RNA sequence: UAGCUAGUAGGUGGGGUAACGGCUCACCUAGGCGACGAUCCCUAGCUGGUCUGAGAGGAUGACCAGCCACACUGGAACUGA
RNA sequence: CCCGCAGAAGAAGCACCGGCUAACUCCGUGCCAGCAGCCGCGGUAAUACGGAGGGUGCAAGCGUUAAUCGGAAUUACUGGGCGUAAAGCGCACGCAGGCGGUUUGUUAAGUCAGAUGUGAAAUCCCCGGGCUCAACCUGGGAACUGCAUCUGAUACUGGCAAG
């Protein structure tokens, strides 16, 4: 605070880690499914969260969450993954992009379809 | 690039009359005015300071028929330029080459005179314009040319603005279909119930 | 120990004034002197009285106005720790002109505006509102 | 050795010259001595669209500068004009 | 008039040669404070004339070794 | 014409033998536009009525305020305990540039042209307090003439 | 990462360079750098600028222009202004 | 670029609608299926999930992800703090360092003033001009807060001399 000691020892800007290491500052990543299975929320929801743990092109080795109802994935199925945690899976902070490689569009699906890859219906 | 859809809409979202009819039948006979559009229209829920601010800009946006992008840049450039930027920004959608033409007389509606405007039919200085965003200066002669000088659609027009309220920033030649711009509009020369204020804090948050 | 006595002389006329008291006493100076000179010019307070010979004691008397003080706010600004010099250009206007900022410059002590006025900067002692 | 040329600015299809001192080596639009000029050919009417400060161009071919064909061109037709 | 600097002699003991200190008295570029800054030179002297602690006055001039490119023009305050 | 708009209107619980006691405060902001405003913070079961009391009060124990020309007279700063309030005169045609409560505080009040920023804390009634005392105390030039014994042209 | 450095620091004299110079060599002196961070480790082309910000700052250095370095990897010179 | 031909003809999607945040209803499911930026929602009357109708916002784009600054006075020079929220070394001595009562003289290092040189062009900004308009291009200015040198001022700070 005083004004020779910030000259002895200047102030620290406070280094903010990533919280999405993973994707190593790119957009989205690709990798394959080493294991898919679900999972139990935390203390304020019951569900049975679908999930696969991914390894990375670049070596990572994270868990992914697979939204919309229903997928087509299992082991060996390459798919691509993205940025967001699912708050309620402790641990998970990629989600999969439906829409991509290995994985489908979301079935029946009218909205939001952007967001879960499936074409505009007729 | 332009909203194709109902204009009556619009104006009962707006809560007033955007003119986008010619004004031959009155708004309260071609629809529910007063009302709002939808299922839930006869409900009027209080309005937050952004949601007030968000109507009115909507309001003055539909009154043009201005997109938001470009919108948005127009703010911008009355921000830069100096004086009140409420005012300039007023001022310059007011020089719009389709207001312009409107208010001359050229179109029943913006809709009609921006139509007029893109398939050339509008001369400015002795050149055809073709883009309604075009900025019309001081002493700037506007003309209808002769193939759409023989349009029933501009004379029609022309009865219905004779109707209308003549602006005091133009002088019309009805027989010649040429109207000189001859300045752009004070604020006390446009109208009041537009309160350009929200708009600016809005782009000013 | 006593690092700076222009900030101590300050620091007494701000206690005066919270105190109500009619005059403040501190040793005299030619530094203080001239900042007191350019105060009471300015009417910042009534008077100042330089007394003695072999330690002398400047004796300012305090101005109030309607039972409240006449200097509002009195900061150092300079300071041993920091010292502070502006230019002409960069010369600050205290409580938007309305209070004084006393200026150490080469043709001596004085205000903010007599310094512009002249057109040299110096060492901003204080401001004083 | 020192020229002076045409340096190619604008848009496409829209060229716009300055007129630079320049180390002939120097790449067209790189390092330069001095601008001592403009010419802009497609310029329409009631527009001025060429200037070349003549006493610096002098100046420097006094000092041994060579100067390209259509610079040399344009020193002549400002001759004229004038 | 030549362009020097003055400078209290760090040490005098390679010889025709002495080190030269130049503090010079700067404001911080962030704090504001006024940091005095330090400049070691070698400088050359022919004759040794220059002792330890003494003020000097030096130009610079072309390099005289690998360290070595002023040379003192005057000395002043040589007290001991 | 004495313009008043409320600021915040908040919730608060007392907790009894039976269960929870709930009410309503309401924080609200008179002024006549030409330097006079006040602050009124009223307390209620229901919201009307306690934006009601708050409007009472807030009409009586008004102050007066030193305007130049429909902007501030001088850069100003404001504590209330928690809530630190800078705000700057400027140019005509600025606009209130001004958070919640303080755009509310200053326009009631009748300021047209204003840079302010809230610093600490930013709760409503703080920070109310804060705009209040800090405009209340600027003072304007012939105050600052009749202080120091000159006249306003000597100080300017 | 607290000590580092023997052509190391300076001198004299030869040689060398288009040119000053431990650039190089012989001898002499025992210096020189370092808490105003030497040495060691990690990262990085630099700048005009760019983005952001009221500013002070923060981040950044694609495009365009100035400077630098490299040309499969490691050395070397020749020709030549 | 202009002229002519035919005919509304060949040309609208994307996100969202519990609060923050503009925009609400019905049905289906029933802590499941699922959603989610935060807070949260769903356990059989869900404006929060999924479909539909209606609406809101952008529009040849619209969302999501990543990344930087902002908000963030949340490294606080401008512009924070340390009794109890994170924060006073257990206490002292003391080298480097930082700071230094009062008077005169001197110097002019800091400081201040003026000039000169430079601070490439582009960029940013201002007034113009050219592409039908805009983007874009462009003329002239302003700016480049800097650095260096010379000549001054000497109140303050530093040095030196006496008190
Ligand atoms: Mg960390
Ligand atoms: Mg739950
Ligand atoms: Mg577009
Ligand atoms: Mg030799
Ligand atoms: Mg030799
Ligand atoms: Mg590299
Ligand atoms: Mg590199
Ligand atoms: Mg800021
Ligand atoms: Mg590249
Ligand atoms: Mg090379
Ligand atoms: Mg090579
Ligand atoms: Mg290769
Ligand atoms: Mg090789
Ligand atoms: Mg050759
Ligand atoms: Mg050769
Ligand atoms: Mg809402
Ligand atoms: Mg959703
Ligand atoms: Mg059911
Ligand atoms: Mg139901
Ligand atoms: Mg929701
Ligand atoms: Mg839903
Ligand atoms: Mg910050
Ligand atoms: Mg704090
Ligand atoms: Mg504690
Ligand atoms: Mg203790
Ligand atoms: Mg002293
Ligand atoms: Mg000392
Ligand atoms: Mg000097
Ligand atoms: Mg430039
Ligand atoms: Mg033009
Ligand atoms: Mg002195
Ligand atoms: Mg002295």
């Amino acid at each position: 605070a005083t004004v020779n000691q910030l000259v002895r020892k200047p102030r620290a800007r406070k280094v903010a880690k990533s919280n999405v290491p993973a994707l190593e500052a790119c957009p989205q990543k690709r990798g394959v499914c080493t294991r898919v299975y679900t999972t139990t929320p935390k203390k304020p929801n019951s569900a049975l969260r679908k999930v696969c743990r991914v390894r990375l092109t670049n070596g990572f080795e994270v868990t992914s969450y697979i939204g919309g109802e229903g997928h087509n994935l299992q082991e060996h199925s390459v798919i691509l993954i993205r940025g967001g945690r699912v708050k309620d899976l402790p641990g998970v902070r990629y989600h999969t992009v439906r829409g991509a490689l290995d994985c489908s569009g979301v079935k029946d699906r009218k909205q939001a379809r952007s967001k879960y890859g499936v074409k505009r219906p007729k | 690039a332009r909203y194709l859809g109902p204009k009556l809409k619009l104006s009962r979202r707006e809560g007033t009359d955007l003119f986008l009819k010619s004004g031959v039948r009155a708004i309260d006979t071609k629809c529910k005015i007063e009302q709002a559009p939808g299922q839930h229209g006869a409900r009027k829920p209080r309005l937050s300071d952004y949601g007030v601010q968000l109507r009115e800009k909507q309001k003055v946006r539909r009154i043009y028929g201005v997109l938001e992008r470009q919108f948005r840049n127009y703010y911008k450039e009355a921000a830069r330029l100096k004086g009140n930027t409420g005012e300039n920004l007023l001022a310059l959608l007011e020089g719009r080459l389709d207001n312009v033409v409107y208010r001359m007389g050229f179109g029943a509606t913006r809709a009609e005179a921006r139509q007029l405007v893109s398939h050339k039919a509008i001369m400015v200085n002795g050149r055809v314009v073709n883009i309604a965003s075009y900025q019309v200066s001081p002493n700037d002669v506007v003309s209808i040319r002769e193939k759409a000088k023989k349009q029933s659609r501009v004379k029609a027009a022309l009865e219905l603005a004779e109707q209308r309220e003549k602006p005091t920033w133009l002088e019309v030649d009805a027989g010649k279909m040429e109207g000189t711009f001859k300045r752009k509009p004070e604020r006390s020369d446009l109208s009041a119930d537009i309160n350009e204020h929200l708009i600016v804090e809005l782009y000013s948050k | 120990s006593m690092q700076d006595p222009i900030a101590d002389m300050l620091t007494r006329i701000r206690n005066g004034q919270a105190a109500n008291k009619a005059a403040v006493t501190m040793p005299s100076s030619k530094l203080k002197v001239a900042i007191a000179n350019v105060l009471k010019e300015e009417g910042f307070i009534e008077d100042f009285k330089v007394e003695g010979d072999t330690k002398p004691e400047l004796e300012l008397t305090l101005k109030y106005f309607q039972g409240k003080a006449v200097v509002e706010s009195i900061q150092r600004v300079s300071r041993p720790g920091l010292r502070i010099y502006k230019r002409k250009d960069e010369l600050p206007k205290v409580m938007a002109g309305l209070g004084i900022a006393v200026v150490s410059t080469s043709k001596g002590v004085m205000t903010d505006r007599a310094a512009r006025q002249a057109g040299l900067g110096g060492e901003i002692i204080c401001y004083v509102a | 050795m020192v020229t002076i040329r045409l340096a190619r600015h604008g848009a496409k299809k829209r060229p716009f010259y300055q007129v630079v001192v320049a180390d002939s080596r120097n790449a067209r639009n790189g390092r330069f001595i001095e601008r001592v000029g403009f010419f802009n050919p497609i310029a329409s009417e009631k527009e001025e669209g060429t200037r070349l400060d003549l006493d610096r161009i002098a100046h420097w071919v006094g000092q041994g500068a060579t100067i390209s064909d259509r610079v040399a061109a344009l020193i002549k037709e400002v001759n004229k004009a004038a | 008039k030549i362009r020097t600097l003055q400078g209290r002699v760090v040490s005098d003991k390679m010889e025709k040669s002495i080190v030269v200190a130049i503090e010079r008295f700067v404001k911080h570029p962030i704090y504001g404070k006024f940091i005095k800054r330090t400049t070691k030179l070698h400088v050359h002297d022919e004759n040794n004339e220059c002792g330890i602690g003494d003020v000097v006055e030096i130009r610079e001039c072309r390099p005289l070794s690998k360290t070595k490119s002023w040379t003192l023009v005057r000395v002043v305050e040589k007290a001991v | 014409e004495l313009q008043e708009k409320l600021i915040a209107v908040n919730r608060v619980s007392k907790t009894v033998k039976g269960g929870r006691i709930f009410s309503f405060t309401a924080l609200t902001v008179v002024g006549d536009g030409n330097g006079r405003v006040g602050f009124g913070y009223g307390k209620a079961r229901e919201v009307p009525a306690a934006i009601q009391k708050a409007m009472e009060k807030a009409r009586r124990n008004m102050i007066n305020v030193a305007l130049n020309n429909g902007t501030l007279q001088h850069p100003v700063k404001g504590v209330h305990t928690g809530s630190r309030v800078f705000m700057q005169p400027a140019s005509e045609g600025t606009g209130i540039i001004a958070g919640g409560a303080m755009r509310a505080v200053l326009e009631v009040a009748g300021v047209h042209n204003v840079l302010a920023k809230a610093y600490g804390s930013t709760n409503p009634i703080n920070v109310v307090r804060a705009t209040i005392d800090g405009l209340e105390n600027m003072n304007s030039p012939a105050m600052v003439a009749a202080k120091r014994g000159k006249s306003v042209e000597e100080i300017l």
